[PDB]
């Protein structure tokens, strides 16, 4: 009865709740009798603030929700903008290849963070450090390519912010060579560990029926054996040209999801090797000057800035070039009025983007169906009936990123 | 008969000047005289209110190193029988936090002299 | 605290310097990451860097054992009460590091949902730019906070320093009045 | 209706809401119309999906429920009439040939200039079995923002109906508990409505400050 | 009773008062015809030639800013006529060859009809490898108004206003040919 | 199965490997050459400021982290080629998100992003970096900004790169 039940806030400020997730748990003893989620402690109004910035500025906003999958947010946004523009077929092959490579490295990075934080929440102290070592290799690559460790705005409507640096390809090859070896260390700590399996196996069970009813996606859905992946079904960014296997498991529990993530990292490494093979020199931005981002970043003794060649072209020789630079930089492209829904396979499931343009230079309405937001609806199913310790494992298996949840 | 002592907390001297201008030596001739204690740092405001002897505290929600709402919450959680707190909010959407601060009244920026005076009268009455 | 009742002189000066040296080390952060900056704190703890080298490895899960509250993220409106509760439930001495532009000033999210700076709800000791600040920037800010702590006074010196800081702060004009060279 | 859905009327060249920085360019009147009904031969599997939907639904019911069909950018959007939303949702989910088991959420959008249809709710539905995608669009007036909650058909719509109510005030009647999820329950207003101000503060600078972007000029 | 004439712009029919200019009819219909010298409140001059459209039965493109509607006219703008689009883009190019590379420093930048109409109806890159016309800039025509003749497109809107609207023709189009330039008399 | 103990090998082995930590602050690690560090206002080889005060950098900033005001380059006091220069230039680094759109926007390469990143302060105002802090240091051959353009040269020459100390 009531006398034997506590109700406790797993609360925002809690190591396993990513600081801004409030699991309100009614527990009889230490069994989670009931679960509720206070959400929105990390709400930011990004969706509304987008409406007051032009396109190619909303990239900097969207990349900051689901911040563990920055490139996925950016790619979804840019795919939507291009679809409204009707230029999805005009994206240079090099730009699409780089987008795929970056999304796959980003999947590896996001899975590394998920495994690290899950292991730490479950006491696997060294798991966090090894995962973040691998992630730091990946982030060195990302920093070299984009100049930022996180919240990159590198993927832009119509292509990329800038082409890869000369050394980026060699760094990505070095990743493709060393990353599986390093991931072997993290897998050894956890994969076959008796304590890890006991702590995750059979925990947070959620059948395929539950995943469908709650609209779950990503590793949670594919832990039920359903090989659903937006990269195969409804391909985008040319994923159809890559030979990779959709990782799926039949356990339906936390360990199945963990194994799915581990295997997805290897699949992403394979896809990145394929991207490296396919990568060819060429433009990374649409040729249409009316839409192409006019900037041409280059390095010098002074630092990173518009290349002197572009400066000469726009300030010394081309009046049309100057007008195009001025306008596309300042107010940006104006997207034809329309309403589009574009989905990508972010590490946590279908990251959907409903985007509406009223013909203006700013997005009329941008909404992210972030997979974490829907996945968190599975906490009640995956925690109720288990112990609080099992609840920690189940929530870690859901691997929510509250930035994408609240937005 | 006692001069009501009012604590005005704001990193911005102009906000303190505006507060001390909307309010005068007397809010109304029916009210007692008013004495103002300007404080620019949250530690100093906390120390002053620890000494007590204040009838009202006006805390600028826009204070740079330590916003007024935080100071209001702190004083109501730390000083027993603390004076009523009036908070100056930098925007309309801060109203919610103004409630959370438990400040007896909130006055948006820019400080309307008459609105501030009326709120102060309501709190002192 | 009896350390505050100690009279000035060499005794109080030595107590102050010892306390500053002790507290700059073992400055345990609170396990209170928000938004994407939290990932950068974790990276700072990661092997490539080592927060542990500064004695700060123990991220006190409970606010009771935490010394430094690295907000490290964007504070939404609904979260400000929680953040203030955590800050209060820490025990003196307390320091707050506003890691990232969002924590320090609301950053790019100048809208209803964000608080527009942690300092709106808790005293901020160091502001750290970046979005997110790379781990070296976090370590730089932490070392600046260490320098601030080392010089932190106590007792009668604390009271005198508070009075002097008040006298100084009462005079500084607001940023809006620094019209240098504006047309 | 049959004409394209005008959501806003912009007057003057250069996408300027105000009077105009240069005289003489403010006389252009261009209505911003979202695409209208598509001609019947829908591309791809959309034609099959609509044929099946019209077969399962009676001709009378199909006419009463489906307000419009828009095939834009090779994406199918069924402007479904309010009230009938639960019926068509059940038909889409349960029918073996349609079988849209996975509803991906509910997105609110606001059209303050769209008379009688200011609030729109978008239901992205996916059928994994057939590997198909569609969207349902349900319009409600700002004065009567009620919409039938799909909670019985698609439980996932919970936390999406709640979120869209929080950010737009769309009352999904029949929802088990339509409480705010993002904003505090004590919050006033629905932030993502266009009339709701951005709520920013001026950015400070030595000797100056930059008002929030919503107050400053724009040329959308 | 005002007489309504009817005509098709592109392929859409519309009825407008007799005497209406094609540019005004297009505005009412929502077609954005590029224009510089046209002004609704100034008497049309047809100078810049930017508003050219194809009209059935006319060998030459017609300046929509000077063409009165006719009861059965068929008009197709750059949106539905390659000839009209080519004419308008050629006019824009010729308009930009002599223009200064001043957008970063130009006060009109961001609110410049020339920038917007070059984006919407202009080529993406220059072909003008030759030398640009140049004038001393900025010269003052009064205590308040600065004049940068290099940026002038000689649309005569300033002069046409100072003559028609305000009866103060103290500025006028001086010189001839490429040297033509708005100006005050000598110092008046 | 010794496989279940594989983790013990990983940690033990890593005990005998050299730690991979970078030695910041004494031996700071290498940031990427393209890293988005502090903005910097650059000068021409003769010392004139590149910033023409067009405010495009401020225009493109999504966080409104740049405030710029232009002024005329009067012959008595010229700071940049052409007729405009950036008289007041402030970056609110508590609003900057390092996105780099400003440098992409700048049409003169006046604004670059150096690899320097160390920045922090206990005061909100001190992180509003003005023109004085952002201007690149005056190198050899550069003169004070308030000086006339290089002899026999004009703005176009500066932009085309035909200027030397
Ligand atoms: C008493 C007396 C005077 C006696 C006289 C003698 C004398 C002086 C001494 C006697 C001996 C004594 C008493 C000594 C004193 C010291 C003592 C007793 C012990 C204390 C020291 C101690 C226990 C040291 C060892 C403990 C230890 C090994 C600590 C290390 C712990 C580690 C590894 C912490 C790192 C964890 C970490 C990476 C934290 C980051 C997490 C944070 C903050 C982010 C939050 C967060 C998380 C966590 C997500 O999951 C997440 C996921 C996705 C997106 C966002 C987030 C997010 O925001
Ligand atoms: S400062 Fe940047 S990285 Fe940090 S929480 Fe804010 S948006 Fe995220
Ligand atoms: S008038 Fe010329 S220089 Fe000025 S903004 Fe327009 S196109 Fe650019
Ligand atoms: S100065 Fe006169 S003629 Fe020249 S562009 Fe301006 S209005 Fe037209
Ligand atoms: S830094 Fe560049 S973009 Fe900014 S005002 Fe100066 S020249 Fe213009
Ligand atoms: S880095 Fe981005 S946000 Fe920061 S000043 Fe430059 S453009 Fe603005
Ligand atoms: S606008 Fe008609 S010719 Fe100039």
């Amino acid at each position: 009865q009531a006398g034997e039940r506590i109700v406790v806030n797993m609360g925002p400020q809690h190591p396993s709740t990513h600081g801004v997730l409030r699991l309100i748990l009614e527990i009889e003893g230490e069994i989670i009798t009931e679960a509720r989620c206070g959400i929105g402690y990390l709400h930011t109004g990004i969706e509304k603030n987008l409406e007051y910035r032009n396109w190619t500025q909303g990239v900097t906003f969207v990349t900051r929700m689901d911040y563990l999958s920055p490139f996925f947010n950016e790619t979804a946004y840019c795919l939507g903008v291009e679809k409204l523009l009707g230029i999805t077929d005009d994206i240079p092959e090099r730009a699409s290849v780089i987008r795929v490579m970056l999304m796959e490295l980003n999947r590896i990075s996001s899975h590394l963070v998920a495994l690290a934080t899950g292991g730490m929440e479950l006491g696997a102290m060294s798991a966090m450090f090894y995962g973040f070592r691998e992630r730091e290799e990946i982030l060195r690559v990302f920093e070299s390519i984009t100049g930022l460790r996180m919240n990159h705005a590198y993927i832009r409507p119509g292509g990329l912010a800038a082409d890869l640096p000369d050394d980026a390809i060699t760094q990505v090859r070095r990743l493709v060579e060393i990353l599986p070896k390093r991931l072997k260390d993290l897998e050894d700590l956890l994969n076959e560990n008796y304590i890890w399996k006991a702590r995750t196996v059979g925990v947070g069970y959620l059948d395929l029926t539950g995943c469908m009813a709650l609209g779950i996606t990503g590793p949670i859905l594919r832990s039920t054996g359903l090989p659903h992946d937006l990269r195969k079904a409804q391909p985008y960014c040319g994923y159809e040209n890559y030979e990779f296997d959709v990782i799926t498991d039949d356990r339906c529990d936390s360990y199945g999801r963990y194994i799915i993530r581990v295997k997805e990292m290897h699949e992403s490494v394979k896809i990145v090797e394929q991207c490296l093979a396919r990568l060819k020199p060429g433009p990374v931005m649409i040729s249409d000057k009316k839409l192409a981002w006019p900037a041409d970043l280059k390095l010098g003794p002074d630092g990173l800035g518009n290349s002197p060649e572009h400066i000469a072209k726009i300030m010394g020789r081309s009046m049309e070039g100057l007008i195009h630079h001025f306008k596309l930089v300042t107010e940006g492209i104006r997207v034809p009025p329309g309403q589009v829904y574009v989905a990508v396979e972010s590490p946590r499931g279908e990251l959907g983007v409903h985007m509406v343009s009223d013909g203006g230079t700013r997005p009329y309405r941008v909404h992210y169906r972030d997979p974490s937001f829907t996945n968190l609806q599975a906490v009640a199913a995956t925690c109720e009936g288990g112990m609080v310790a099992d609840a920690i494992a189940a929530v870690a298996s859901i691997d929510p990123v509250m930035g994408g949840v609240d937005r | 008969s006692a001069p009501l002592r009012i604590l005005v907390y704001s990193d911005n001297p102009r906000t303190r000047e505006q507060v001390r201008l909307a309010l005068g030596k007397r809010i109304h001739p029916e009210l007692p005289e008013i004495e103002y204690v300007d404080v620019a740092t949250a530690p100093m405001a906390i120390s002053q209110m620890d000494a007590g002897g204040f009838d009202l505290a006006i805390l600028d929600g826009e204070a740079t190193p330590a916003g007024g709402m935080g100071v209001a919450k702190q004083v109501k959680d730390e000083i027993d029988d603390c004076p009523p707190i009036l908070v100056l909010t930098g925007r309309a959407d801060d109203a919610w936090l103004a409630k959370w601060s438990r400040a007896e009244a909130a006055v948006p920026h820019p400080i309307d002299p008459i609105r501030l005076s009326d709120a102060v009268v309501s709190l002192l009455r | 605290g009896l350390e505050e009742r100690l009279p000035g002189g060499i005794l109080l000066s030595t107590v102050e310097t010892v306390a500053g040296y002790v507290r700059k080390g073992s400055l345990w952060p609170a396990t209170f990451g928000l938004a994407c900056c939290a990932i950068e704190m974790m990276s700072t703890a990661g092997p490539r860097f080592d927060i542990a080298r500064f004695g700060m490895e123990r991220f006190s899960a409970t606010p009771r054992q935490a010394d430094l509250m690295i907000v490290a993220g964007r504070v939404s409106q609904k979260m400000a009460p929680v953040l203030r509760q955590i800050y209060d439930q820490m025990v003196e001495p307390k320091w707050v590091l506003a890691m990232g532009v969002c924590a320090s000033s609301g950053g790019m999210f100048n809208n209803y949902a964000v608080v527009q700076g942690v300092d709106h709800v808790v005293p901020v000791d160091i502001y750290l730019p970046g979005c997110p600040p790379r781990p070296e920037m976090l370590l730089h800010a932490i070392l600046k906070l260490h320098d601030k702590i080392q010089q932190m006074p106590l007792g009668v010196n604390r009271e005198e320093a508070i009075r002097e800081a008040e006298q100084a702060a009462l005079a500084v004009p607001p940023t809006i009045e620094l019209k240098g060279l504006l047309r | 209706g049959d004409e394209p859905e005008i959501i806003a009327v912009r007057r003057g060249m250069f996408g300027n809401r105000d009077t105009g920085d240069t005289s003489g360019y403010g006389r252009l009147v261009r209505p911003v119309a979202l695409p209208g009904s598509t001609p019947r031969p829908y591309g791809g599997y959309f034609d099959a999906v609509m044929d099946r939907l019209a077969e399962v639904l009676g001709e009378e019911r199909y006419a009463m429920s489906i307000e419009r069909v828009v095939v834009y950018r090779d994406q199918l959007t069924i402007e479904v009439s309010r009230v009938q939303l639960p019926a068509v949702a059940s038909v889409l989910r349960d029918d073996p040939d349609l079988r849209f088991e996975l509803c991906l959420g509910v997105s609110g959008v606001h059209y303050p200039e769209d008379t009688g249809r200011e609030l729109h709710a978008v239901y992205p539905l996916m059928s994994i079995t057939h590997n198909r995608r569609i969207q349902l669009e349900v319009a409600a007036p700002d004065a009567d923002p009620h919409i039938p909650s799909l909670y019985a058909v698609y439980p996932t719509t919970d936390w999406h109906e709640r979120e869209t109510y929080d950010f737009f005030g769309i009352i999904f009647d029949g929802h088990p508990s339509l409480t705010r999820i993002e904003m505090p329950d004590d919050w006033e207003g629905h932030p993502q409505r266009k009339d709701y101000p951005l709520g920013g503060i001026p950015v400070e600078y030595h000797g100056a400050q930059i008002p929030p972007p919503d107050q400053r000029r724009s040329y959308s | 009773p005002v007489e309504m004439v009817s005509l098709t712009i592109d392929d859409h029919e519309i009825s407008v008062p007799k005497g209406t200019l094609l540019i005004r009819a297009a505005e009412l219909m929502g077609i954005q015809i590029p224009r510089f010298c046209d002004h609704p409140l100034l008497d049309p001059v047809g100078a810049c030639r930017q508003c050219l459209v194809e009209v059935e039965g006319q060998r030459k493109p017609m300046a929509s800013c000077t063409t009165t509607v006719m009861p059965d006219m068929v008009v197709r703008t750059q949106f539905t006529s390659e000839a009209a689009d080519k004419a308008q883009r050629g006019v824009m190019e010729l308009l930009l060859i002599n223009h200064p590379l001043d957008c970063p420093i130009c006060d009109k930048g961001g609110e410049c009809p020339l920038q917007n109409q070059a984006m919407s109806n202009g080529r993406p890159e220059t072909r003008f490898e030759d030398v640009k016309r140049t004038f001393p800039k900025p010269i003052s025509i009064s205590s308040q108004v600065l004049l940068d003749r290099e940026r002038c497109v000689l649309c005569a809107r300033c002069t046409r206003f100072s003559s028609q609207i305000a009866g103060d023709p103290f500025i006028d189009l001086m010189e001839r040919g490429a040297l033509q330039q708005v100006g005050i008399g000598q110092d008046k | 199965f010794l496989d279940a103990l594989a983790g013990f090998a990983v940690t033990l082995g890593s005990m005998f490997k050299k730690p991979i930590t970078e030695g910041y602050p004494e031996k700071p690690g290498p940031v990427a050459p393209r890293y988005h560090g502090r903005h910097q206002l650059n000068r021409y080889p003769d010392g004139l400021e590149k910033c023409i005060g067009c405010e495009l950098c401020a225009w493109a900033c999504p966080a409104d982290a740049i405030y710029v005001e232009g002024a005329d380059n009067t012959a008595d006091e010229r700071y940049s080629p052409g007729e405009r220069y950036g008289r007041v230039y402030q970056i609110n680094y508590l609003r900057c998100i390092g996105c780099g759109l400003c440098i992409e926007a700048c049409p003169t390469r006046a604004l670059t992003m150096t690899t320097e990143y160390e920045m922090a302060d206990d005061n909100r105002a001190d992180l509003i970096w003005g023109k004085d802090k952002l201007l690149a240091p005056l190198q050899e051959g550069m003169q004070a900004p308030p000086h006339d353009m290089a002899p026999g040269k004009t703005d176009d020459d500066y932009y085309l790169g035909n200027v030397t100390p």
